[PDB]
């Protein structure tokens, strides 16, 4: 399957103290690799990985005065949005930004990603041709053109095609034994009366790495839909994952649904029912 | 933005009276980054808890994992409170191991 | 590997 590295870069303003927090947050195939904190007590990049050891004292100089450029970035735009805004000082607010590029099976570019978000909002992103941008608002007009005009864009363009994909491609080859890994989903489900002769079955999946994983019930042969509960994944805590999916049956027929749970790290989806 | 947050309280491994386990909490879909989240043992607030480092997601809203090294027992009840801008009051969740 | 800002917003 695909691969691919992120920053998920987070700045966020406070009344009084003039520096806004900063934290940046790097991943690779989505296991965070690297993290800065600007309000440790001495800010700089951290491993956050095992592979990331190896890396010596210029990696992370480099890497930490980046953060350390971004801050005033972030100080900045968070500043400048305050006024695009009109909205008054004393308060606290929100600044946000994704890059990264994702990578085929190949290891080869499938696409370039740059947006930010204000108040958890889309503000501004760079468009899949890296050239163009799309500004989800009024204000965000203001910057479309100013980063138009300065054509930011190529200098990104730059960045995501190469730098991102090179320094992935080195982050893939030494974290080899610990990123590529797949761990198959172990799986049970659970009975719970829910009304009068309704019951809900609920299908686990425990323990599997990547996150990303399908669950299915069906009634005889056809999919399910209606009275179906899907809860969010969730990290287990040791690296692996969960998730469930519920579904209301009639009291008495409950062997009738069977539920499947799709993950690449399984040579054939898994089939179960509520076995009593 | 206001997300209010989502709550899920758990063990690491399925529950087993008298086997070291773990009792998560993972607080996620909330915004702003502002919140307040404890484990509770019988209603009383856990001390020696630690947590991932803040973290968001597509959708911007951020999330944490709330965890403690613990040993179930029967008639111990444990839960995760949660307190943040969107919520008019703490909103605790119940751990159920049979869920 | 990060990136680093241009133009500010
Ligand atoms: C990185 O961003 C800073 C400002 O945040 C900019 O001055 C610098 O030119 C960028 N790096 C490169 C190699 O262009």
């Amino acid at each position: 399957g695909p691969h691919s590295m992120r920053y998920f870069e987070t700045a966020v303003s406070r009344p009084g103290l003039e520096e806004p927090r900063y934290i940046s947050v790097g991943y690779v195939d989505n296991k965070e690799f690297v993290r800065f904190d600007s309000d440790a007590e001495n800010p700089r990049y951290e491993p956050r990985a095992p592979w990331m050891e190896q890396e010596g004292p210029e990696y992370w100089e480099r890497e930490t005065q980046k953060a350390k450029g971004q801050e005033q970035w972030f100080r900045v735009s968070l500043r400048n949005l305050l006024g695009y805004y009109n909205q008054s000082a004393g308060g606290s607010h929100t600044l946000q930004q994704m890059s990264g590029c994702d990578l085929g099976s190949d290891w080869r570019l499938l696409r370039g990603y740059l947006q930010f978000a204000y108040e958890g909002r889309d503000y501004i992103a760079l468009n899949e041709d890296l050239k163009t941008w799309t500004a989800a608002d009024m204000a965000a007009q203001i910057t479309r053109r100013k980063w138009e005009q300065s054509g930011a864009a190529e200098h990104y363009k730059a960045y995501l095609e190469g730098e991102c994909v090179e320094w992935l491609h080195r982050y893939l080859k030494n974290g080899n034994a610990t990123l590529l890994r797949t761990d198959s989903p172990k799986a049970h489900v659970t009975h719970h009366p829910r009304s009068k002769g309704e019951v809900t079955l609920r299908c686990w999946a425990l323990g599997f790495y990547p996150a990303d994983i399908t669950l299915t019930w069906q009634l005889n042969g056809e999919e399910l839909t209606q009275d179906m509960e899907l809860v969010e994944t969730r990290p287990a805590g040791d690296g692996t994952f969960q998730k469930w999916a519920s579904v209301v049956v009639p009291l008495g027929k409950e062997q009738n649904y069977t539920c499947r749970v799709y993950h690449e790290g399984l040579p054939e989806p898994l089939t179960l029912r509520w076995e009593p | 933005i206001q997300r209010t947050p989502k709550i899920q309280v758990y063990s690491r491994h399925p529950a087993e009276n008298g086997k070291s386990n773990f009792l998560n909490c993972y607080v996620s879909g909330f915004h702003p980054s502002d919140i307040e989240v404890d484990l509770l043992k019988n209603g009383e607030r856990i001390e020696k808890v630690e947590h991932s480092d803040l973290s968001f997601s597509k959708d911007w809203s951020f999330y944490l994992l709330y965890y403690t090294e613990f040993t179930p027992t029967e008639k111990d009840e444990y839960a995760c409170r949660v307190n943040h801008v969107t919520l008019s009051q703490p909103k605790i969740v119940k751990w159920d191991r049979d869920m | 590997f990060a990136p680093s800002n241009y133009p500010a917003l």
